[PDB]
């Protein structure tokens, strides 16, 4: 039906939230090191705060990143497709071209609906929680029930395959009910 | 493909 979208899973944000894209068929907005050839590899003037360029991952292909900090000897970088924010030194850079930097960006904020943080939750618990999730979400296509929309982003709810992941985390005290 |  209709209210049933596809989401892919590109990062945990928090116990209750998590980052993604929408699933339409689209390959994704990623390049290898062999795409990457030096002429392409350096800027015409040193990047700059709120600049989209082509960053470094640890899994050594290029992403689409947005500059949203400086500092003398780093950049703070934000993945527009895939979430996660990073710290980076120019020649972790390249510069992207205009028709791939003006594709819209693909990364969106999910909640699970019913659930929040706990309040007790400690910062290694925390730490063990996004492991969990990660271990069961990370990159992981699948289709769920787009409750609301929210000023943020959406509020998704969990499918019968996945139903679980909410009782999970009820289950260990990472999170509350709403 | 995506990332693992």
């Amino acid at each position: 039906i209709g209210s049933i979208v596809g989401i892919l899973i590109t990062f945990i944000n928090g116990p209750t939230e998590v980052y993604g894209q929408f699933l339409d068929g689209s390959p994704p907005l990623v390049w290898d090191k062999k795409d990457v050839p030096e002429n392409k590899r350096t800027f015409k003037s040193k990047p700059r705060l709120l600049d989209i360029v082509l960053a470094l991952y640890s899994d050594g292909c290029f992403y689409r990143a947005q500059i949203i900090d400086e500092f003398p000897s780093e950049y703070m970088i934000f993945y527009v497709d895939y979430g996660n924010t990073e710290f980076v030194p120019l020649s972790c850079l390249a510069p992207c071209e205009n028709v791939d930097s003006f594709k819209p960006h693909r990364v969106f904020s999910f909640h699970i609906e019913g659930i929040v943080r706990s309040k007790n939750l400690t910062h290694q618990k925390t730490i063990e929680c996004i492991e969990y999730l990660k271990s069961k979400l990370l990159n992981t296509e699948m289709n769920v029930h787009l409750v609301q929309r929210l000023p943020d982003g959406f509020l998704i709810r969990f499918l019968d395959d996945w139903k679980y992941i909410p009782e999970q985390l009820l289950q260990r005290n990472y999170a509350q009910v709403s | 493909r995506g990332r693992g």
